[PDB]
């Protein structure tokens, strides 16, 4: 009942409810809530836009979600170590994120039009660069076992083949729309 | 649509499979090396050092005798309650106490 | 010493029954903070107006509050509206 | 190269853009606080007790989350609480199409498709 | 004259039961996401021997992690009954503890203790992986100790009568 | 038809024969169907209260036809007999006899059919499904009954009986 | 929050004036007293008692009585309802709660023969306080 | 009198409501204890249970903790059972004191049977007279409690009932006759013996003993009604079924409800008693069980009845049918029955 | 529980130095104290034993070595209580050492002189988890709470304080039982000149 | 943590597997449900017979 | 709003019988337009959108109902205009908003249907748009909007054996029914909800 | 910034930092903080009861963020596993003791956090 739960509380009182909605991606939902609040307020978070922290947090959340999805898909297919690798990467990402809010998976740092400018360290950026190098290495290691494995290919080749009209009928979006050949993405619109 | 650009997984390195990704990796390595060299140039690093006097009951605007009496009333002997220093730091706006990390950062072994 | 609920006591402690032993508050408020703050002495201040924040810096304690040390009666101390500290006039 | 500068220490300056472009707001934020400004104290009280008032109206804002377009449609009747708040989670759409995609597949293929549908049960349940 | 061997036997049984406290592979929400992160290489629950078992008939530790609703309470009770004895229960997360943010929701069980008996609870929402590990360690210590809690009284010959 | 109530959604009597070597047939009116109910189309719009009443009677008959299987499968036959459960359901339906909106009646009928199918699919717990089938004003036949109120409040009016009990906790 | 500037810019020490003592009905906080003359006007025109006036000048004008006394005029509950700031408050209700935690229901009194309409604010099983209701046919907007 | 039994309660509440009843329950780790705890807390009552059952990880203690809602139930651990101070602390602020502590069927030693029953009843009742806050005191005794009974458990129950009546003048002595339920020890005993043998059920006599089984829910309702009745203070109540049945009749009823053919292999009572006395006793094998099967347990009518509490118990056949659905013999059934 | 320090670990100058310094008991006990890795016994570098960075009030000894192969495994602490392999728990750490060991702040607790944390009068010693133990925190209105009756009476008296009726024998002025009021306030108008 | 450096995890696992109780569901034939494990175990230990550890060994 | 935007007047041109009322605001994006439509020509509008060039490349983005029964402008009451969605909602009892995205025109359209009948019955677009099945099921389960001639009327998110519409202005936060564990039944039972209040 | 165990902070003299502003109760998103306040015997604005239901407390730290006198804090204590759901319902005295145990590290964290904008 998150709908009525938010509807019966003030605007800030329902803030963490968005994190519980998308458990894997708690930053994208918070950013969406902040943008919607700003649109209702008719303004924009100047400090958040100028600091690029919103973009960095969205990219980190997207990376974490992709790692978690890869781990779950590998576990379901039968790969038991990619889950551990993606979980280590997600642990590093959550450690980086918690330096801004103090929580591993429910940060709720993004406010409607205010930004906690004090919680900004350059050491965080340096560690983010180091984590980016480590994540590149981890992605290479993961692709070394899932991209070319014949078992994985035969377990995914031509599986669930959808199309443009099929996606349009049910409104499939995101990675599904991208795989269906649809070039629709709110980021680049 | 009439001239697609296709990214094809061909090498064992997904980063090598994309020229932009290899450039990003090289840029990250160069930036890390430059930051490391810039830090190594100084050889010492400032760091935030808390002080027990920061958790003092009264601010600098208070009188010197009153500050010492307040510090003694709470049974405080760890924070600096010197009257001379309190008078000398009257209405001060220093940043904070800071420590200096001295390179190289190595484990202090007890070997004999 | 004076019996509680007296007219003089009500006039003194702003129409409240002050607790000397402070155990009544330590039970009612579940904390001996009343007696702990009462252990503090009375401070004499030269200025007729003081700025109290309960600490050493802005946001390091309570919000700054201006207390008037110069009243109708000389030597009447005032406890902080933000902290437990009390300040009084230097001389009168 | 300086000797006592964070720029000398770290090349990244997270406050440089905001300080250069919005110096007035940057100084106002770095200088005044609720413990020092009575207006800021009133702002802290209102934000923590009743919250900032929102003009009446219905809007729909979507953000490109990793699972797709996650949208929030908020209609506020002018009060501190929105009159209605609907959430369009792409996970719900992915769940609505799995049977259309699951037809003809074996059990292992069904498990693989459930994994590849990118559906988070919390997003669908709301 | 049966408690002499039983006491060493009780100690060995307690050590064995603590060494194979297998958590149930049953997770629901962000608390369960944190618990899964506690199964990662960085957080080696295998060091304490916690290996997730899918079947309640073969499980000993019920890691109730998530929010309980009106559409899941009977299933939770059925799983708790179907859990092989002896069994321990640990409710991780505020939702599993007392509903948490949804403590006033019409579609919330309003507490997992009102549905199934719970042995241990974790406070965080979500609790850290370290918090879950500490809770598991405390539960293991309690289970090892609870086997011989000195319920029986010692006779004049220092023998539990 | 391609529906949960369709004639072809019947479990074959034999592994190779529908009903017998001479004729076919199966039981789906009083028992569950062969496959799950993929879709539950909304009831056709009835513009007449006569049609609404006919639909309500059909729903009541359908519910009655499955009361035996519902009681047997849930092991809740001790609480009340099949006729007793039918009488209780009839009383419950009579409680809502005041309705006069065809659309509301159709929506209620659809919801009731969905709930019955959920019960037919055993997706709901028996202890919760007993709420609709429980006796209106009589003790459950699966447990003993105490006439303490009937004896103590013997011939006592409803107002007096309510006054003697107390509407809220007596301690707070 | 509505008609204000948004930020403060007067970075100086604030003036301070000690509060007064007027009994257990009027809670005095002269520091927040904006010298709005609301108390003086209400006492002179509504209650009819003459004990409130403006003493001093400049930035140190005293919003209170000249001598130390209590304000007992059977309308002390209107003094708190008349102060636009936290200068005058209900001492029995002081620090009781905030408006965010009070549930108000409109009813009529029985303590006075007029039965003036009032609003009783309560929090849970405990009744918090009562305030006057605008009833020109019974008692305008003042109560005993 | 000097101790007022008045305990006004609002029973119209729920699990999370407030009824005004504070209770201390001793010896609730059995089958009836959890039922009584659930019955009292169902109207929103405060329950405190002192317990020291070995192997505390057993579901009994955790389930007893679930008898009342969170913040309404307390489980005192490692009660000494011989400490008057501990007993006084247990019911320090409790208006109800319910003692169901009694010798288990597996318990066989005459000393322990006498010790547990007699001493516990005496100490609990004496403590009940020292705390004036107690409004009601209840002792769960056996229906077949008699002084001359060959069953040492029955003799100790009669002696403990006498001691409890002596120490506390306004006590309530319950005498249930073979209460039937889910975790009971008669239907469960028969099912367990039949399943372990898979051929027949062992009997040691002619099964001519008369019994009047009652439902556990019926017993709980009767206990609630008695707690709601002032005249029940200092009264002995008997709880038997609506109709009397022999042991053979009970076996036949169980077979008819379950459909399993009732086959009973008879054995010599003397040799059976000698073997069950000359060895260690368990829940499924007890000389006390043999003696009780060789004993008559009926509602003697020497005191008040469940009818005095005005509760009409349901049929034991109906209860058994409700309780043993899944143990039915798999006979030839219609095709519709295959889809269960 | 045997062979806390293996031969390979014992075949290093660090092992000999530590054994000669701290003794055989301390050398063996460290392996049973805070066993993290057989190659990490007393540190990763084999040239010597890592120095004791500090000592906790509960007897725990906190050390740090940068030679560990894992970045998150820099600082370690050895507890005094090692009854079993899983006897100690993560709740035995002091409040001062908690920030240092968790990398919350590089500042570490100091026994005397300059201290990384303040030392106020109201400081209380940190204790382990009191859950499932007799020292568990007791709410005011819990059933096992020995004084929950007083708390319940106080809570009820907030808005539902009962009337103190007479209890026992007393004078009766007609049908009105004669009893004096117990109001703490004193009516001065009735007794004044 | 199973003993010294977790050297006895297998023994603890076997002991715990012994410790946990097993209940046969009422909906299945207890005879077959029990005979299947016993038959599997008897067949399991027989693998040691058809094994050679050396020449004619 | 520096992109090319135009009102989809082709809808009213094809309809030729409905007075078109369109609204565009800067609170939403530059490609979002909201129009009120009569429920009578609702299936017809849906079909025309679903099978028309320059509009067939559309997908239903979201669908949500608004209980316009108690939605009242809290502040700035005098600021209401004569062409305001707030005034329109205050006029009606419920407002069903369906938001679709047209990739061919790359725009966002929001059809708002005003419901005033007590039955809250409207036609179902499930037979037109595939995603509308689960969406309309959830909408009916939460707000009671009766989708006539719908593909499936089965429950979506509501608890089993529970007949209520929690997403309604009348329903309190706590509800009315709470489930506990009945030891007398050895299973989960449901009773009245006695909730703790702040 | 780790939002650990909820605790009640105090001034260095030991006096209660809570000024009974009800900001924490109005800021608890789930209303997990309950306050019952009356004038103190000395006249201070302090609560007679301050309760935090950890069963309904998200440990979000919003009360600390909106704390007016830095009273409610989130100490680093994370090993707060409770064997009793009733024991999990912390109260005023329990919070005061928890703050007393971990005040030093909390003080260092507060000083460092204040120094961030300072
Ligand atoms: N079952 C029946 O049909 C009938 C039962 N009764 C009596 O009803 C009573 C209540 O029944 P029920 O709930 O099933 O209880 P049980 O008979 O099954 O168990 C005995 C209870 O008392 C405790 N207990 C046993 N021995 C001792 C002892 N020496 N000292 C202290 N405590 C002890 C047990 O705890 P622990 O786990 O620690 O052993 C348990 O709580 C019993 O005493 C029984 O004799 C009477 C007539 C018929
Ligand atoms: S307690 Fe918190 S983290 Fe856990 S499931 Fe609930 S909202 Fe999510
Ligand atoms: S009513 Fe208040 S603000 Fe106005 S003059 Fe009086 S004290 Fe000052
Ligand atoms: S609440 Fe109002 S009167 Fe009180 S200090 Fe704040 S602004 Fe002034
Ligand atoms: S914000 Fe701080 S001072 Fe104000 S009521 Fe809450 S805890 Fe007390
Ligand atoms: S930490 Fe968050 S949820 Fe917990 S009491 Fe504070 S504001 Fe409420
Ligand atoms: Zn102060």
């Amino acid at each position: 009942g998150s709908e009525k739960l938010i509807e019966d509380r003030p605007y800030l009182q329902g803030m963490p409810y968005f994190d519980r909605f998308d458990y894997v991606s708690m930053m994208v939902q918070e950013h969406a809530y902040c943008l919607g609040i700003e649109s209702l307020l008719g303004t924009t978070n100047y400090s958040a836009t100028f600091t690029q922290i919103r973009t960095m947090y969205d990219e980190l959340t997207r990376i974490l979600n992709h790692l978690l999805a890869v781990a779950c898909h590998a576990l379901d297919v039968g790969s038991m170590s990619s889950v551990f690798w993606a979980f280590e990467e997600r642990e590093k990402l959550m450690e980086f994120y918690e330096r801004v809010c103090g929580a591993r998976m429910h940060a709720a740092f993004y406010r409607p039009n205010e930004v906690n400018l004090n919680a900004v360290s350059s050491f965080l950026m340096e560690d983010i660069l180091e984590f980016s190098r480590n994540f590149f290495t981890t992605l290479n290691e993961m692709h070394n076992v899932l991209t070319y494995n014949k078992i994985w290919k035969q377990r995914l080749i031509n599986i669930g083949t959808y199309s443009f009209q099929t996606c349009l009928d049910y409104g499939l979006t995101g990675v599904m729309a991208r795989s269906c050949g649809l070039k629709r993405d709110l980021r680049l619109s | 649509k009439y001239n697609p650009e296709l990214y094809i997984y061909k090498t064992y390195d997904m980063a090598a499979d994309d020229p932009v990704w290899r450039q990003v990796k090289l840029d990250l390595e160069w930036t890390f090396e430059n930051i490391a060299e810039r830090r190594e140039s100084l050889g010492y690093m400032p760091t935030f050092k808390g002080d027990p006097n920061f958790w003092q009951a009264l601010d600098n605007s208070f009188s010197p005798e009153n500050i010492a009496q307040v510090q003694s009333s709470i049974g405080d002997k760890v924070t600096n309650i010197d009257t001379k220093a309190l008078a000398l730091n009257h209405q001060t706006e220093e940043y904070h106490k800071t420590s200096k990390l001295v390179y190289p950062i190595r484990t202090n072994l007890v070997v004999e | 010493n004076l019996n509680p609920y007296s007219y003089e006591a009500l006039k003194e402690n702003h129409w409240l029954v002050s607790d000397s032993s402070k155990k009544n508050s330590e039970w009612t408020h579940k904390s001996n903070a009343e007696q702990l703050i009462a252990k503090v002495p009375i401070i004499y201040v030269d200025s007729n107006i003081v700025r109290c924040i309960g600490g050493t810096e802005i946001n390091a304690g309570h919000p700054q509050v201006y207390i008037q040390l110069d009243t109708r009666k000389h030597g009447t101390p005032q406890t902080c509206k933000y902290c437990g500290l009390r300040y009084a006039k230097k001389m009168d | 190269l300086n000797k006592e500068n964070f720029n000398r220490q770290t090349t990244v300056l997270p406050h440089l853009v905001l300080s250069y472009l919005n110096k007035n707001d940057y100084n106002l934020k770095n200088t005044k606080n609720d413990y020092n400004s009575m207006e800021e104290l009133i702002t802290h009280f209102k934000y923590w007790s009743k919250g900032l008032k929102v003009e009446s109206g219905y809007t729909y804002q979507s953000v490109e989350s990793p699972k797709g377009e996650f949208g929030v449609s908020m209609l506020s009747d002018g009060s501190n609480k929105p009159y209605k708040c609907k959430v369009r989670s792409p996970a719900l759409h992915h769940l609505q199409v799995l049977p259309k995609i699951g037809k003809g597949h074996f059990l292992a293929d069904l498990v693989a498709l459930v994994g590849t549908v990118d559906i988070v049960f919390g997003e669908i349940d709301r | 004259r049966v408690d002499y061997i039983v006491t060493p036997i009780n100690a060995v049984v307690s050590w064995a039961r603590q060494g194979s406290f297998w958590p149930l592979t049953f997770g629901l929400a962000c608390c369960a996401v944190e618990m899964m992160h506690a199964t990662v290489s960085r957080y080696d629950f295998d060091r304490f021997g916690v290996i997730f078992r899918a079947t309640p008939r073969q499980a000993d530790l019920i890691l109730v992690a998530g929010t309980l609703t009106n559409k899941m309470a009977p299933g939770l009770r059925r799983l708790y009954e179907q859990t092989l004895d002896p069994k321990w229960v640990l409710s991780m997360g505020s939702c599993a503890n007392g509903g948490g943010y949804y403590h006033y929701s019409y579609s919330v069980v309003r507490g997992c203790n009102r549905i199934i008996p719970v042995d241990i609870y974790v406070p965080g929402c979500p609790p850290t992986a370290e918090a879950l590990m500490f809770g598991v360690l405390q539960l293991q210590k309690s289970l090892y100790r609870q086997i011989n809690e000195g319920e029986k009284k010692y006779n004049k010959k220092d023998l539990t009568y | 038809m391609n529906h949960y109530w369709g004639s072809s959604n019947t479990i074959p009597a034999s592994s190779t024969q529908n009903n017998n070597y001479f004729s076919g047939g199966g039981n789906n009116v009083t028992i569950r169907g062969n496959e799950i109910m993929e879709r539950l189309p909304s009831q056709t719009p009835s513009q007449n209260m006569v049609q609404a009443s006919m639909k309500t009677l059909r729903f009541y008959r359908k519910f009655c036809r499955l009361i035996p299987f519902i009681l047997r499968i849930h092991n809740i036959g001790t609480k009340f007999t099949a006729q007793q459960a039918m009488i209780n359901f009839g009383n419950y339906i009579r409680e809502r006899n005041h309705y006069r909106d065809p659309g509301l009646i159709d929506h209620r009928i659809q919801l009731g059919y969905e709930l019955l199918y959920e019960a037919e699919m055993h997706f709901s717990q028996h202890t919760i499904l007993m709420q609709y089938l429980s006796p209106y004003n009589t003790p459950l036949s699966d447990r003993g009954y105490s006439y303490l109120e009937k004896v103590k409040y013997g011939n006592k009016s409803k107002f007096l009986q309510g006054f003697y009990k107390g509407n809220k906790p007596t301690e707070f | 929050s509505v008609y204000g500037y948004g930020i403060s810019r007067y970075n100086e020490y604030k003036r301070a004036v000690e509060d007064k003592n007027y009994g257990p009905l009027v809670a005095t906080s002269m520091n927040r007293c904006i010298h709005c003359t609301r108390c003086v006007r209400f006492a002179t025109q509504i209650a009819g008692v003459e004990d409130l006036g403006k003493t001093g000048r400049g930035k140190a004008a005293e919003i209170g009585t000249y001598v130390e006394k209590t304000f007992n005029t059977e309308l002390s509950g209107n003094v708190v309802d008349v102060c636009p700031v936290g200068a005058l408050t209900n001492a029995p209700y002081a620090f009781t709660s905030r408006p965010w935690e009070l549930k108000s229901f409109y009813t009529s009194d029985v303590f006075d023969t007029l039965g003036s309409a009032i609003q009783v604010d309560t929090r849970g099983p405990e009744i918090m306080r009562v305030l006057p209701r605008i009833h020109e046919e019974i008692n305008e907007e003042w109560i005993s | 009198q000097q101790r007022s039994t008045q305990l006004k309660f609002y029973d119209g509440g729920n699990r999370q409501s407030i009824s005004g009843i504070r209770a201390t329950i001793f010896g609730a780790t059995g089958f009836m204890g959890p039922y009584i705890g659930a019955a009292l807390g169902y109207i929103g009552s405060d329950v405190i249970f002192p317990h020291n059952h070995v192997y505390a990880y057993d579901d009994y203690v955790k389930e007893l903790k679930l008898c009342a809602g969170s913040g309404q139930s307390y489980i005192m651990r490692h009660f000494n059972y011989d400490d008057d101070n501990m007993y006084d602390m247990a019911i320090k602020n409790s208006n109800v004191v319910i003692n169901l502590v009694g010798s288990r069927l597996q318990n066989k030693n005459f000393q322990k049977a006498a010790y547990a029953n007699i001493h516990v009843a005496k100490k609990i009742a004496e403590a009940c007279a020292r705390n004036p806050n107690v409004r009601r005191l209840i002792h769960f005794s056996a229906a077949g409690a008699d002084t001359k009974s060959p069953s040492p458990d029955l003799h100790t129950k009669f002696h403990g009932e006498e001691a409890v009546l002596n120490a506390f003048p306004n006590a309530t002595i319950f005498r249930p006759c073979t209460v039937y339920g889910m975790q009971d020890y008669f239907i469960r005993h028969w099912i367990k013996e039949r399943d372990w043998w898979y051929h027949f059920n062992i009997v040691t006599d002619d099964c001519t003993a008369k019994r009047q089984p009652i439902l556990i829910n019926d017993v709980a309702q009767c206990v609630l009604n008695a707690l709601k009745l002032q005249e029940s203070a200092g009264q002995i109540y008997e709880l038997g079924g609506p109709h009397v049945y022999s042991r053979l009749e009970v076996f036949e009823m169980l077979a008819n409800l379950s459909g399993r053919p009732p086959k009973l292999a008879h054995i010599p009572h003397d040799i059976a008693l000698k073997i069950t006395q000359n060895f260690y006793n368990w829940e499924f094998f007890n000389m006390e069980k043999v003696i009780k099967d060789k004993l008559d347990l009926i509602v003697t009518g020497k005191h008040k009845t469940i009818s005095d509490l005005y509760v009409q118990p349901v049929s034991f056949p109906q209860g058994a049918e409700q309780f043993i659905d899944d143990v039915r013999y798999r006979g030839v059934e219609t095709h519709d029955n295959l889809e269960k | 529980g045997l062979w806390s320090w293996t031969i390979n670990q014992m075949l290093t100058p660090k092992f000999w130095v530590h054994l000669r310094r701290e003794g055989f008991i301390k050398t063996w006990t460290r392996g049973h104290k805070a066993s993290r890795h057989a190659h990490y016994v007393g540190g990763n570098r084999t040239d010597g034993y890592t120095k004791q960075v500090g000592e906790d009030e509960f007897g725990n000894r906190y050390y740090e070595d940068f030679d560990v192969d894992h970045k998150n495994q820099r600082r370690w602490v050895e507890f005094s209580d090692y009854f079993m392999q899983m006897w100690s728990n993560g709740d035995k750490v002091p409040v001062g050492w908690h920030g240092w060991l968790s990398h919350q702040y590089d500042d570490f607790p100091t026994r005397t002189g300059n201290s990384a944390f303040v030392k106020h009068h109201y400081l209380k010693q940190h204790t382990a988890n009191l859950s499932n133990t007799p020292l568990n925190h007791v709410p005011q209105g819990a059933p096992q709470n020995l004084n929950r009756m007083r708390f319940i009476t106080a809570q009820r008296d907030r808005s539902r304080a009962p009337w103190q009726s007479p209890k026992g024998e007393g004078v009766f002025q007609g049908k009105k039982l004669i009893v004096a009021s117990n109001s703490p306030f004193i009516d001065d108008m009735s007794i004044r000149d | 943590y199973v003993g010294y450096r977790g050297r006895l995890q297998y023994i603890a696992d076997a002991l715990k597997l012994f410790i946990k109780g097993i209940v046969v569901p009422e909906g299945s034939n207890k005879f077959w449900f029990v005979a299947i494990p016993s038959a599997a175990g008897a067949i399991c230990y027989t693998f040691w017979i058809n094994s050679m550890w050396g020449p004619s060994v | 709003m520096q992109n090319k935007y135009m009102q989809p007047i082709q809808l009213f041109i094809v309809f030729e019988k409905l007075n078109s009322k369109m609204w565009i605001s800067k609170k939403l994006n530059s490609n979002h337009s909201i129009a009120l439509i009569p429920s009578n020509w609702f299936y017809s509008i849906n079909l025309f959108l679903k099978r028309e060039l320059l509009f067939s490349n559309i997908t239903l983005i979201e669908n949500s109902a608004i209980d316009t029964i108690s939605y009242n402008l809290e502040t700035n009451q005098n600021d209401l205009d004569k062409t305001n969605i707030e005034n329109y909602f205050f006029k009606n009892k419920m407002l069903v908003f369906y938001n679709y995205y047209n990739y061919f025109l790359k725009s966002k359209l929001t059809l708002f249907i005003i419901l005033n009948n007590l039955n809250k019955s409207i036609d179902s677009i499930d037979r037109i748009f595939a995603n509308a099945n689960w969406l309309e099921r959830e909408t009916s389960e939460m707000y009671g909007i009766n989708y006539k001639w719908k593909i499936d009327t089965r429950k979506l998110l509501l608890d089993y054996s529970k007949i209520e519409n929690p997403m309604l202005k009348e329903f309190q936060s706590e509800g009315t029914q709470d489930a506990f564990y009945n030891i007398f039944e050895n299973q989960v039972v449901v009773l009245k909800n006695e909730t703790v209040e702040l | 910034l780790f939002r650990g165990e909820h605790a009640l902070r105090r001034y260095p003299t030991g006096e209660e930092r809570c000024i009974a502003c009800k900001l924490c109760q109005s800021a608890c998103p789930a209303r997990a903080i309950t306050i019952e306040t009356e004038p103190r015997p000395d006249g201070s604005r302090r609560t007679v009861r301050y309760d935090i239901d950890m069963t309904k407390c998200i440990y979000c730290g919003f009360c600390q963020e909106a704390c007016p006198v830095d009273a409610i804090v989130e100490g680093p204590n994370y090993e707060q596993t409770a064997y009793l759901h009733e024991d999990l319902f912390y109260d005023k005295y329990k919070l005061l003791e928890n703050g007393d145990k971990w005040e030093p590290q909390i003080a260092r964290n507060i000083e460092y956090l204040i120094n961030q904008p300072l």
